[PDB]
């Protein structure tokens, strides 16, 4: 259906309005998942054709995420296309093994994504953040001028 | 006779609004001890997903840190590196993402 009337998040706003790792948001960090580990096997790739994965790693790591993260991300892909026809959801970081995120980042568990719109139009990111809240991410933070960070609770 | 395994980038941090410093480990043994002429450091704004947009600095083989300069303020970059010799280039390292500082 038609684009929605939305209230965007402000730069550096997060929703819910509590720290990411608290119970009301995404909950605690449970430990890095390394490629070589048994827990790595519970991550599966998101191959949704309506999402762009940056994949600067050329490894497909950005596609790996928990099912809870995948379901929210997929809902979000639909609402982005409906909000701005001709524009898609883009993921810059999904699960990570490059190691630039703060220690205890939910990226290391496949429980977070950093996203933009596919046109990199920063005027849309506050609205993109509101759609991520509406898509059911357990925490959404307009973290940087460069991207919005979204995460989920542990399965 | 190219090196195969690349360096691993351990840290990237903004020095100021136009400059980012990275540090890396490279253990020559990982390539049987093969000798390297230096490292290539590649960096591209994170808004680009075109591999053609990486710019390249060269540093010498004894260096394990480098400051990339003449970057844009408050801008995220993708940063990866290789070691090389006459035989060719290693695999790329891990790819870091790091923003310069906002303008003072
Ligand atoms: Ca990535
Ligand atoms: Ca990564
Ligand atoms: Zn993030």
């Amino acid at each position: 259906r038609p684009p929605r009337k939305l209230v965007p998040l402000a730069y550096k706003q997060f929703s819910p309005n509590v720290p990411e790792k608290t119970l009301g948001a995404s909950g605690r960090y449970e430990g890095k998942i390394a490629r070589s580990s048994e827990r790595f096997k519970e991550l599966t790739p998101n191959y949704n054709p309506d999402i762009i994965f940056k994949d600067e790693e050329n490894t497909g790591a950005d596609r790996l995420m928990t099912q809870r993260c995948k379901d929210r991300l997929n809902s979000l892909a639909i609402s982005v296309m409906n909000q701005w026809p001709g524009v898609k959801l883009r993921v810059t970081e999904g699960w990570d093994e490059d190691g630039h995120h703060s220690e205890e980042s939910l990226h290391y568990e496949g429980r977070a994504v950093d996203i933009t719109t596919s046109d990199r139009d920063r005027n849309k990111y506050g609205l993109l953040a509101r759609l991520a809240v509406e898509a059911g991410f357990d925490w959404v933070y307009y973290e940087s001028k460069a991207h919005v960070h979204c995460s989920v609770k542990s399965e | 006779e190219r090196p195969v395994a690349g360096p691993y980038i351990t840290f990237t941090d903004a020095v100021n609004e136009t400059t980012i410093m990275l540090k890396w480990m490279y253990i020559p043994a990982s390539n049987n001890n093969t000798p390297i002429h230096g490292f290539y450091i590649y960096y591209r704004p994170t808004d680009s997903d075109n591999d053609s947009d990486y710019k390249k600095d060269m540093v010498e083989g004894d260096k394990y840190w480098h400051s990339i300069s003449h970057l844009q303020p408050e801008t995220s970059y993708d940063i990866k590196m290789q070691c090389f010799n006459e035989g060719g280039e290693s695999e790329f390292s891990n790819v870091m993402i790091c923003e310069t500082k906002a303008r003072k």
